[PDB]
């Protein structure tokens, strides 16, 4: 009802309504350390907090009261807590409360507190009809909000929503294939349905991201995924892999390409494979590619992987 | 350009102090604000400059101690402050009954972090209520959450557990089998660590599981040799200059500690490249009022200050302690603990 | 800023 920044906003200790409730005081003692200064409005309505949570007063005046301490501090997590208590207490209609939170959550995409407050409501009304398109939204201000992305995740599976999730996959990816968040939800996705056993899945999804990588052939992103789901299985059992790099090398090189050439050479090194001594080197010959002019940064690490796998294969 | 130590001095002081109302939404974790700031002034060698004794009285009045009763183990541990309210008790007198007070994880953890900081030897702390509250916070699936009342949970929360675990030397207070479960479970696809499985790996939540398990003294048990070499490859990969926390991701000042700590407790942060990650972390520096950003030309905070000081620390910095890139202390402070625990062993 | 908690 009256805002905290309404022209006739009134200080709680001077509202009749709330005329027998003695006001509890915060204090830290006689030294206090990172003490934050308060306004007479915040201290205000936070004296009154205290005092109506101290006595677990399930009022509806108390309810009203959170929102104005919500405002005030959207990261007090017991202000949330017992606001949820308040929601059951007094029966509070719960697809308004989705309002209010979905409005909070707007303003800051960035607190956990808000995030958990509306996972509690979905589980309590088991209805998701509305998340993934909020989410949808959220991800629009932000495309790689943690926050979001996990909220995303949990909807999903506890509520079975997979139908539409690879598709959504695929249209932020074309949005921007270098977005770390929608590859992991994208083997999300599949891991929880067809699973990357069906040969035909596996397949369609290794050329997906080739071609993917041949439009922006530096995204770490999209490399990790391939060698994700190939790298269990073992790298050096998918000859034309092997092959169809070392085809883009001349064109769509990149450190990320030499990296898992190395990777797939060390595989066959693991499995005793034909021409031990000769794979070593053509591994070697590329770690020091990537030292000396590849991806420099990590000359130190190339180098001791290169000392690791000879040591390891002589 | 170089590193303005007394400025930051300084700084941490003001920390100490007193804060704008801009940074009221810090009221429930003033606690860690106070870490970063000691720890920080520990980092730097100046804990001199501040009053250890009114602080360890201001840390113990935030103490969730048990009632006459005893009917409120499951809620014991440290409160992020005082705002709720309750009467001024530096773990004093009994604890004061009130249906809302109880501990939070991250506090506990970052309030004894705190103490052994000062030089307290954690006598007035109650441990079995602190070991009982912690465990009444694990899940199922191993994970813990922040508070007894309710809340997320994710790997932020196994590592506070782990901490309170190892300084507490006690781990009655989880299930280390179901915690080491939930670690391994996170591990992505890309070979990093997420917050929970499923989700994208992160190099937060892979500095929480890593130290974890470190501080479990189980990384090599729970990790194969295959797993290890590509847990180190996707961390040394986060490496731009600075660290980011993600692929794709800009780098921000903070990671140098996250991340550097993980490559750190790899044993292999030394193929890293000092020099840019070095040249990053200053670049945030904020040489008038001390302290350090996530980026350049950003405005500074406890946060960054801190952990920028610590990345500085994993590569020798002139003028800084050696950090322990597990228990996030300064390694005086970690042996401080190591000493302590011996004579409680008597 | 980076929010932790
Ligand atoms: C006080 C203390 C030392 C606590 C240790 C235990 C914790 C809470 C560790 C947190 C590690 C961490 C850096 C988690 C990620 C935090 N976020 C900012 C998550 C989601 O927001 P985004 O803006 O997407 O994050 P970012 O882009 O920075 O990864
Ligand atoms: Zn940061």
């Amino acid at each position: 009802f009256l805002s905290l920044d309404s022209p006739t906003y009134v200080l709680y200790r001077d509202r009749a309504e709330w005329a027998d409730i003695d006001p509890v005081p915060q204090n830290d003692g006689p030294s206090p350390v990172v003490q934050i200064i308060y306004s007479e409005k915040f201290r205000d309505v936070y004296d009154y907090f205290r005092a109506v949570l101290q006595r677990d007063e399930r009022s509806e005046r108390a309810f009203k009261l959170t929102r104005d301490a919500i405002e005030l501090n959207a990261a007090n997590y017991t202000v949330w807590h017992f606001r949820r208590v308040l929601l059951r207490s007094l029966q509070k209609d719960l697809q308004e409360e989705m309002n209010y939170i979905i409005a909070i959550i707007e303003e800051q995409p960035k607190n956990y507190q808000v995030w958990h407050h509306r996972r509690v409501l979905v589980e309590w009304l088991k209805d998701p009809s509305q998340e993934l398109e909020f989410i949808a939204d959220i991800l629009n201000q932000d495309a790689k909000n943690y926050h979001a992305w996990q909220h995303r995740q949990w909807v999903i599976q506890e509520f079975r929503l997979w139908d539409n999730e690879l598709q959504y996959v695929d249209q932020l990816l074309k949005e921007d294939v270098r977005n770390n968040s929608v590859w992991n939800q994208r083997h999300f996705v599949i891991s929880n349905t067809t699973g990357y056993s069906d040969r035909a899945v596996l397949e369609r999804e290794v050329q997906y991201t080739l071609e993917m990588i041949k439009l922006v052939p530096h995204n770490e992103s999209a490399w990790n995924y391939l060698k994700g789901i190939l790298q269990d299985r073992g790298l050096s059992r998918y000859p034309n892999l092997l092959n169809q790099l070392l085809d883009l090398q001349p064109s769509h090189s990149s450190p990320y390409l030499i990296a898992f050439l190395v990777d797939i050479y060390e595989d066959m090194l693991e499995n005793q494979c034909d021409n031990k001594e000769d794979i070593l080197n053509k591994a070697l010959e590329l770690c020091e590619i990537l030292a000396k002019e590849k991806d420099t940064i990590r000359k130190e690490y190339w180098r001791y992987i290169g000392r690791s796998l000879q040591s390891k294969h002589s | 350009l170089d590193f303005l130590r007394d400025r930051h001095v300084r700084f941490f002081q003001r920390c100490l102090q007193v804060l704008p109302e801009r940074y009221s939404s810090l009221e429930t974790s003033r606690l860690t604000i106070a870490f970063f700031a000691l720890s920080g002034l520990d980092m730097l060698d100046s804990l001199d400059v501040v009053n250890k004794d009114d602080i360890i009285e201001w840390i113990y009045s935030l103490q969730v101690l048990p009632t006459e009763d005893r009917s409120n183990l499951d809620r014991c541990g440290f409160r992020g402050s005082s705002y709720l309210g309750i009467p001024f008790n530096p773990s004093k007198n009994p604890g004061t009954a009130h249906p809302y007070d109880s501990g939070h994880i991250a506090m506990t953890y970052t309030g004894l972090s705190c103490l052994i900081i000062l030089g307290d030897d954690l006598s007035r702390v109650d441990k079995e209520a602190c070991l009982a509250g912690l465990r009444a916070l694990q899940l199922e699936d191993g994970s813990f959450c922040a508070v007894p009342e309710g809340s997320e949970n994710d790997m932020r929360f196994v590592y506070c557990a782990s901490c309170i675990c190892y300084m507490l030397n006690n781990w009655s207070g989880m299930d280390m089998k179901k915690a080491i479960s939930y670690i391994r479970r996170s591990m992505s696809y890309d070979n990093g660590l997420a917050q929970g499985a499923g989700l994208e790996s992160h190099g937060g939540s892979t500095f929480c599981g890593i130290a974890s398990l470190c501080l479990m003294g189980k990384l090599e048990e729970v990790f194969s040799e295959k797993e290890l070499n590509r847990i180190k490859r996707w961390c040394i990969m986060r490496q731009q200059n600075g660290y980011h926390g993600r692929p794709n991701k800009p780098v921000d000042t903070c990671y140098s500690f996250w991340v550097g700590a993980t490559l750190k407790l790899l044993k292999i942060f030394q193929y890293t490249n000092f020099e840019k990650n070095r040249n990053y972390i200053l670049s945030t520096q904020d040489r008038l009022v001390g302290g350090f950003a996530k980026w350049p030309d950003s405005h500074p905070d406890a946060l960054h200050a801190y952990f920028g000081i610590c990345g500085l620390s994993l590569m020798e910095e002139s003028g800084i302690c050696k950090v322990h890139p597990a228990l996030n202390v300064s390694t005086r402070t970690s042996e401080r603990l190591r000493d302590l625990h011996q004579s409680w062993k008597t | 800023r980076c929010v932790l908690l």
